[PDB]
Protein backbone atom coordinates (compact mmCIF):
# COMPACT_ATOMS: atom_id res chain seq x y z
CA UNK A 1 0.00 0.00 0.00
CA UNK A 2 3.20 2.01 -0.11
CA UNK A 3 2.43 1.26 -3.66
CA UNK A 4 6.15 0.92 -4.41
CA UNK A 5 6.52 2.00 -8.19
CA UNK A 6 9.28 -0.60 -9.29
CA UNK A 7 12.04 -0.31 -11.89
CA UNK A 8 13.72 -3.53 -13.13
CA UNK A 9 16.92 -4.08 -12.16
CA UNK A 10 19.86 -1.84 -13.91
CA UNK A 11 18.83 1.25 -16.69
CA UNK A 12 18.18 -0.51 -20.17
CA UNK A 13 16.12 -3.79 -19.12
CA UNK A 14 13.42 -4.26 -21.37
CA UNK A 15 11.20 -4.71 -17.72
CA UNK A 16 10.04 -1.84 -16.07
CA UNK A 17 6.59 -1.32 -14.88
CA UNK A 18 5.09 1.49 -16.84
CA UNK A 19 4.59 5.50 -16.70
CA UNK A 20 1.40 4.76 -17.15
CA UNK A 21 0.88 2.27 -14.06
CA UNK A 22 3.04 4.48 -12.43
CA UNK A 23 0.46 6.55 -12.95
CA UNK A 24 -1.94 6.34 -9.99
CA UNK A 25 0.50 3.96 -8.80
CA UNK A 26 2.37 7.44 -8.22
CA UNK A 27 -0.31 9.48 -7.43
CA UNK A 28 -3.00 7.32 -5.20
CA UNK A 29 0.65 6.46 -3.10
CA UNK A 30 0.40 10.29 -2.72
CA UNK A 31 -3.05 10.42 -1.91
CA UNK A 32 -2.99 7.19 0.60
CA UNK A 33 0.36 8.11 1.98
CA UNK A 34 -0.50 11.94 2.23
CA UNK A 35 -4.32 11.46 2.91
CA UNK A 36 -3.64 10.27 5.83
CA UNK A 37 -2.24 13.18 7.53
CA UNK A 38 -2.23 15.94 4.47
CA UNK A 39 -6.12 14.92 4.55
CA UNK A 40 -6.74 16.46 0.98
CA UNK A 41 -5.63 19.94 0.45
CA UNK A 42 -3.24 20.53 2.99
CA UNK A 43 -1.63 18.51 5.45
CA UNK A 44 -1.37 19.45 9.25
CA UNK A 45 1.58 19.74 11.61
CA UNK A 46 -1.14 19.19 14.19
CA UNK A 47 -2.15 15.88 12.71
CA UNK A 48 -5.25 14.67 11.01
CA UNK A 49 -8.18 13.19 12.48
CA UNK A 50 -10.83 11.62 10.93
CA UNK A 51 -14.22 11.46 12.74
CA UNK B 1 -0.83 86.61 -73.57
CA UNK B 2 -2.61 88.74 -71.51
CA UNK B 3 -2.41 86.56 -68.18
CA UNK B 4 0.06 85.82 -65.62
CA UNK B 5 -0.49 82.82 -63.85
CA UNK B 6 0.62 81.11 -60.61
CA UNK B 7 2.29 78.36 -60.15
CA UNK B 8 2.91 75.62 -56.96
CA UNK B 9 4.78 73.10 -57.20
CA UNK B 10 4.19 69.47 -55.64
CA UNK B 11 6.11 65.66 -55.85
CA UNK B 12 5.09 62.25 -55.44
CA UNK B 13 7.55 59.22 -54.54
CA UNK B 14 7.38 55.88 -56.04
CA UNK B 15 8.90 53.25 -53.63
CA UNK B 16 8.19 49.48 -53.95
CA UNK B 17 8.61 48.09 -50.56
CA UNK B 18 6.61 44.93 -50.96
CA UNK B 19 9.19 42.85 -53.16
CA UNK B 20 11.60 42.65 -50.44
CA UNK B 21 9.01 40.97 -48.20
CA UNK B 22 8.41 37.84 -48.62
CA UNK B 23 7.95 34.55 -46.65
CA UNK B 24 11.46 32.81 -46.81
CA UNK B 25 10.73 28.86 -46.30
CA UNK B 26 8.45 27.08 -43.71
CA UNK B 27 9.50 23.96 -41.71
CA UNK B 28 7.73 21.79 -39.21
CA UNK B 29 9.03 18.97 -36.99
CA UNK B 30 7.88 15.43 -35.54
CA UNK B 31 7.91 14.95 -32.42
CA UNK B 32 6.88 11.89 -29.83
CA UNK B 33 5.02 13.59 -26.74
CA UNK B 34 5.90 11.87 -23.46
CA UNK B 35 1.86 12.35 -21.89
CA UNK B 36 2.48 9.04 -19.48
CA UNK B 37 -0.87 7.10 -20.17
CA UNK B 38 1.11 4.18 -22.28
CA UNK B 39 2.31 0.94 -22.14
CA UNK B 40 5.19 0.30 -24.20
CA UNK B 41 4.32 -2.42 -26.56
CA UNK B 42 5.90 -2.07 -29.53
CA UNK B 43 9.36 -2.52 -29.93
CA UNK B 44 12.33 -1.39 -27.20
CA UNK B 45 14.99 -0.53 -26.36
CA UNK B 46 16.79 1.32 -29.51
CA UNK B 47 17.52 4.70 -28.39
CA UNK B 48 19.58 4.77 -24.86
CA UNK B 49 21.23 7.90 -23.24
Amino acid sequence: MKQNINIGNVVDDGTGDYLRKGGIKINENFDELYYELGDGDVPYSAGAWKT
Amino acid sequence: VGFGFIAITLLTMFINVGLTLKHTETIINKYKNYKWDSGLPTEYADRIA
